[PDB]
RNA sequence: CCUCGUCAUUUAAAUGGUGACGCGCAUGAAUGGAAUGACGAGAUUCCCACUGUCCCUACAUGUAGACUAGCGAACCCAUUU
RNA sequence: GAGGAGGAGAAGGGUUUCUUCUCAUAAGAAGAGUGAGCCGGGUCUAAGCGAGUGUGUAGAAGCAUGAGCGAAGGAGAAACAGGUUGAUAUUCCUGUGCCUGUGCUGUCGUACGGCAACGUGUAUUAGCUUGUCGACACGAACAUCUAGACAAAGCAGAAACACCUUUUCUGUUCAAGGGGAAAAAGACCACUGAGACGGAUCAUCUGGCGACGUGGUUUUAUAUCUGUGACCAGGCCUGAGCCUGGUUUGUUGAGGAUGGUCGUCCAUGAAAAGACAACUAUAUGGCAGCACAGUCCGUACCAACCGUAUCAGGACUCCAAGGUGAAGAGCCUCUAGUGGAUGUUUUACACAUGUAAGGGAAUUCGGCAAAAUGGAUGCGUAACUUCGGGAGAAGUAUUGGUUCAAUUGUGAACUCAUUGUGACAAGGGGAAUCUGACUGUUUAGUAAAAACAUAGCUUCAUGAAGAGAGAUGAAGUGAGUUCUGCCCGGU
RNA sequence: CCUUGUUGCUGUGAAGGCUGGCGAAAGCCAGCUGGAGGCGGCAAGCCGUAUUGAUCUGCAAAUCAUUGGCGUAAGCAGGGUA
């Protein structure tokens, strides 16, 4: 037959584009800064807004993206790295942030910028220091607990833009609009609906799938769909997680 | 009623393509063209508007007299009256508690 | 104004899509176009720019918030929890 | 139609005057023996491809 | 850089260099003017507008068509004007600084 | 499948339609099952209005067609029919 | 019949355009014709392409970086009237101008005013830095201006006259550049000190972070004047020149322009070249006259383009009068443009159409085709339903001309030989069942659907990112309501 | 994917607002204002259901007539690019 709609769509073409971006987010690298917020913006394929920092370095002026945390405003100074004090909207090092508290963009090594927490309404909880080995764990939104050096900067606060799920889209354009700027494709058409020389599931005097949708890990890659390396499958419910700082 | 053409250039009626109709001294009704119109000068703090400078586009600006786009004050065009203000006192404000921080 | 029963601002989709889906979205609906209070100057003149981002209309400044309200739940919560650790 | 390049304009002009009868002298010539210039053309019966 | 160069308004590209010997006298006034032309359509330019009309070579320009008129003939001028025309021949109209005489240089030059 | 299944209603008359019944050759639950609203150039049955669809055809108009001037082909063809 | 069979541009064509001659004619032959500092190209940058260099390959492809390139409809210094040819004209000629630079001669300059909002003064180069202009979605209502269209009066010329008529028609012009209001809509400055209350919009709204009031400051059109006279109409003569007019008011009004508001979005709606201000230094700089300069390429014509053609097909745009009517609908007219295979009254069978006694689907697989209904105003409106809808449900009545009242609600009278949305335009309606929720999409050329899509629902895999779990990909079912039992033996 | 062009006439009347009445309250009932919608009837346009109409040595190697579907928008289109 001929190849996927799946492989089709990972050719370097159909790469999304930056030329609306504004620019690389990320924390500045110097040990110590005062920052003013200048401009709170939308960037035409992100749902959470940005916001420009002015700092200097050296004499001169320069200029960074943060992800905004909700509550900050235009005109506001802010302090980054060491000696910062613990308010909303600061930058410190993880060490000095009591237990139980509600951290974004966690650098996951010292200089990286920031990743880990950066979607609307997220947040990731401090839940122990080891002050021996000088780690620190975080529990993130998907529930994973992770260990991460105290040297390692973090932004105090909630991602602005939390709730937007709970709308629903009731039309088709409603839709069009949300994955104009994605890589699924939509409209999707159901494989079972295509002829065998398109998809693994097409064909047949009767829509259906004719054999198990369960596919191995190591299979080739031109049939890998359907439920790949499924544990389980079904409504049932689970079993217990097991838990370590 | 007499009807026109287009005289020179294209038809397809985009924002560099705006026209009015005349009536010339031979008894003509014909096209004639127009130019875009111009913003002037807004606030580098509040987005209003600067008083006292005129609104023109930027090659037509540039052949007025000086007069035209400015006024005669610390910040020329650039601010507003309320932002200088503002500014003036800032800047004094701030230098009296250093003042006391440094006597005290 | 009110001159519907249920449907509210939903009115304008007639009987299409399910009623369940239109009391969800209703919600978020009539919480969207509401004018808020400014914390700088107390007037009822806050509105929505778009998704996250919430303006005054007298005094110009510009706050993060939630999607179709200023301050979520848990924005409320948390911001107490920073004020206790300051003492 | 009025807008023209450089090249187009010249690849005109020579394929208007190279489309001409033979000159009515010639034909007394006792050495020639051409009845009609095969390469006239008509604008009517075949394309230039001046594009 | 290499291009088609389909688009552009001159033939020539390249840049020439210096030779042992170079030709005597060089693109000069006597290469540039060719022939004045004198026929009833003419004829009332030179009668009513003080314009005489010539062929000129195709490689001339109008600084050179200015230079070469008052060093052949004389008088001074006001203006060149160039058509090039579907017979493959560059046309100059000059007018002079003084009418009347237009008539004069026509006449002794034998064009009209 | 047997099958134009049996009983009721619609017609003068029902291999049709709707309502009931059910050991269902071989119905059935996201290979998705069941009951409605709004909307289909979607498939099907009936009633009112309306009529050359029909009983059963008649007359009239325009344009071609027949005959005439100018212009002027093709398919096909073992051919004695 | 002004959403033209009218007048023009682009893509495409390439002399098809103008004059003369000849039939050879959608035919030839011989000549002639396209003029720019201000119109467009040559400039800037979009999405993107890429020489060379590095790495790779037997040579290539590919991958990293990157000089140069990339829009005749995006950004982009400066021109308009009137004349002239057989054929060109914001390009030629006359008149009045403007932009960017250069040089001569005169003539002045090295600072002030207002409580303030800001003004007076045509002002040099150069540089940091901070900001502005270039520089921007859709939809709705409301203002103001300009084209356009009407109606009265005046004059000049036309049409019509068996009768009647101050009936009817055509005209009444003012460019770029220069000078310039009142008005309307917003900002702001000084005094003043307001509420269970005042102000204000068609609508939202607005005030001690300063209301109403009284005086000011500033931004944004247009009318009007000048543009030194051109141009038009008419009369008298004429192989040419003279003479007379071009005057007043009201109503309406964009399918063009502009202004400040309001709404929508899990969608927030380009860059760069080139400019300008403030701050800091530095100063022979401003204005008037006169003079000089501004290269190269395109410029005719199309009813002539693509379909083997002089082909009922296809093909990007601009301007747009009067009546009827809600309406650039259909029907009728003004401006401007338009047409040929010949004669014969010409049977039958056709193809486009009209009408029909009595009966009314008996016709046929099947009401297929046709008929019937039709606009506006009022009365009156069921089951069911997700409470929004169903709904124009269904069912009924009215409608012309004239002469009055009354002022938007409409009433009343008189009149006609079949009656009045008179032509043109203009829904048939109800009761049920199967099926897909809805608008949307598809087999260019035998299938438009119950098929595909869709919102919603459920499962799966991952802490890797220029992306970071309200994330990124893979499958299945198909909106909403109500349910979704049992089986891990085989694969 | 980048830069552009293209909405005329009408019906229904959501959210928000103002008056008047009723109520001890909460909030109910009238009339007016406002103008939402992959909402209705049409125009320019885009399409292709029926007559199994015309044509089938065609006007045409897919056209024509009447009749239909959508037409304030998961609508239609030129150029540049992949
Ligand atoms: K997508
Ligand atoms: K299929
Ligand atoms: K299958
Ligand atoms: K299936
Ligand atoms: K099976
Ligand atoms: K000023
Ligand atoms: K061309
Ligand atoms: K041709
Ligand atoms: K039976
Ligand atoms: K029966
Ligand atoms: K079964
Ligand atoms: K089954
Ligand atoms: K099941
Ligand atoms: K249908
Ligand atoms: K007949
Ligand atoms: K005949
Ligand atoms: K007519
Ligand atoms: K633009
Ligand atoms: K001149
Ligand atoms: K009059
Ligand atoms: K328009
Ligand atoms: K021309
Ligand atoms: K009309
Ligand atoms: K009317
Ligand atoms: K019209
Ligand atoms: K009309
Ligand atoms: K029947
Ligand atoms: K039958
Ligand atoms: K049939
Ligand atoms: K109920
Ligand atoms: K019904
Ligand atoms: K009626
Ligand atoms: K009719
Ligand atoms: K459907
Ligand atoms: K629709
Ligand atoms: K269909
Ligand atoms: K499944
Ligand atoms: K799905
Ligand atoms: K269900
Ligand atoms: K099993
Ligand atoms: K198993
Ligand atoms: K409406
Ligand atoms: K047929
Ligand atoms: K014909
Ligand atoms: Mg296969
Ligand atoms: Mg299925
Ligand atoms: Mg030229
Ligand atoms: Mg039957
Ligand atoms: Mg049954
Ligand atoms: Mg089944
Ligand atoms: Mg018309
Ligand atoms: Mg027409
Ligand atoms: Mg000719
Ligand atoms: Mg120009
Ligand atoms: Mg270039
Ligand atoms: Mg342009
Ligand atoms: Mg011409
Ligand atoms: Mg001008
Ligand atoms: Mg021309
Ligand atoms: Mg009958
Ligand atoms: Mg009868
Ligand atoms: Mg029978
Ligand atoms: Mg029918
Ligand atoms: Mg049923
Ligand atoms: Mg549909
Ligand atoms: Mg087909
Ligand atoms: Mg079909
Ligand atoms: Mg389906
Ligand atoms: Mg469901
Ligand atoms: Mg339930
Ligand atoms: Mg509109
Ligand atoms: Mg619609
Ligand atoms: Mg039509
Ligand atoms: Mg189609
Ligand atoms: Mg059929
Ligand atoms: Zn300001
Ligand atoms: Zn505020």
């Amino acid at each position: 037959g001929k190849v996927i709609r799946t492989l089709r769509l990972q050719k370097e073409h159909w790469k999304r584009k930056h030329h609306k971006s504004k620019g690389i987010v990320g924390f500045p690298t110097l040990k110590n800064c005062e920052a003013t917020v200048e401009k709170i913006v939308h960037e035409s394929g992100r749902p959470a807004p940005l916001a420009i920092i002015n700092y200097k370095k050296e004499e001169k002026n320069t200029k960074g993206l943060l992800v905004a945390i909700e509550g900050i405003y235009e005109g506001q100074k802010i302090q980054i790295g060491e000696n910062a004090s613990l308010e909303l909207g600061n930058v410190c090092p993880i060490k000095e942030i009591p237990e139980g508290s509600l951290v974004s963009m966690v650098e996951k090594k010292p200089k990286d910028g920031g990743k880990y927490v950066k979607s609307p309404g997220c947040y990731a909880t401090i839940v122990y220091h080891n002050k021996l080995t000088n780690q620190t764990t975080i529990k993130l939104p998907s529930g994973e607990r992770v260990r991460v050096t105290g040297e390692s900067r973090a932004l105090l606060g909630i991602i602005a833009g939390g709730g937007k799920d709970d709308k629903p889209l009731l039309k088709a354009v409603n839709a069009y609009y949300k994955y104009k700027t994605k890589g699924k494709p939509w409209p999707r058409v159901r494989g079972v609906a295509m002829n065998p020389v398109d998809h693994p599931h097409g064909g047949g005097n009767h829509q259906h799938v004719g054999h198990p949708t369960t596919v191995s890990r190591n299979a080739p890659v031109n049939g890998r769909v359907g439920l790949v390396a499924a544990r389980r499958t079904g409504r049932k419910k689970g079993s217990r997680k097991i838990t370590v700082n | 009623v007499e009807r026109q053409v287009v005289r020179r250039g294209s038809t397809f009626n985009t924002r560099s393509n705006k026209r009015k109709k005349v009536r010339t001294p031979g008894n003509r009704l014909v096209f004639q063209d127009v130019k875009k119109k111009g913003k002037g000068p807004k606030c580098g703090q509040c987005g209003i508007k600067l008083a006292g400078v005129k609104e023109a586009r930027p090659a037509a600006f540039s052949r007025m007299r000086k007069s035209c786009r400015k006024v005669n004050r610390i910040l020329g065009g650039v601010q507003c009256a309320k932002c200088v203000q503002e500014k003036v006192l800032d800047a004094f404000l701030n230098a009296e508690e250093k003042r006391m921080k440094e006597l005290e | 104004s009110r001159k519907t029963k249920k449907v509210g601002i939903t009115g304008k989709y007639g009987s299409r899509y399910g009623s369940s889906l239109k009391r969800r979205a209703m919600i978020c609906m009539n919480a969207q176009s509401k004018r808020y209070c400014c914390s700088f100057c107390g007037k009822t003149t806050v509105k929505r720019e778009v998704i996250g981002i919430w303006s005054c209309r007298f005094c110009g400044k510009k706050v993060s918030g939630g999607a179709y309200v200023p301050i979520t739940n848990q924005q409320v919560e948390y911001k107490q929890v920073i004020n206790r650790m300051k003492m | 139609g009025s807008i023209k390049t450089r090249r187009i304009k010249v690849q005109l002009v020579s394929a208007l005057k190279k489309n001409r009868c033979i000159p009515q002298w010639k034909r007394a010539c006792p050495g020639f023996k051409q009845q009609y210039n095969f390469t006239k053309r008509s604008w009517k019966r075949k394309t230039l491809k001046a594009c | 850089p290499k291009l088609n160069r389909h688009k552009a308004s001159r033939l020539d590209k390249k840049i020439k260099q210096k030779k042992l010997i170079e030709k005597p006298l060089g693109f000069s006034s006597l290469d540039i003017i060719k022939y004045g032309i004198g026929h009833e359509g003419a004829a009332k330019l030179i009668e009513e507008a003080g314009t005489l009309t010539f062929v000129v070579d195709q490689r001339a320009d109008k600084i050179n068509v200015k230079k070469a008129f008052e060093e052949i003939y004389g008088e001074k001028v006001k203006k060149v004007n160039i058509n090039n025309t579907m017979k493959g021949v560059k046309k100059a109209y000059i007018r002079l600084v003084e009418l009347g005489n237009a008539a004069v240089v026509a006449t002794k030059a034998g064009i009209l």
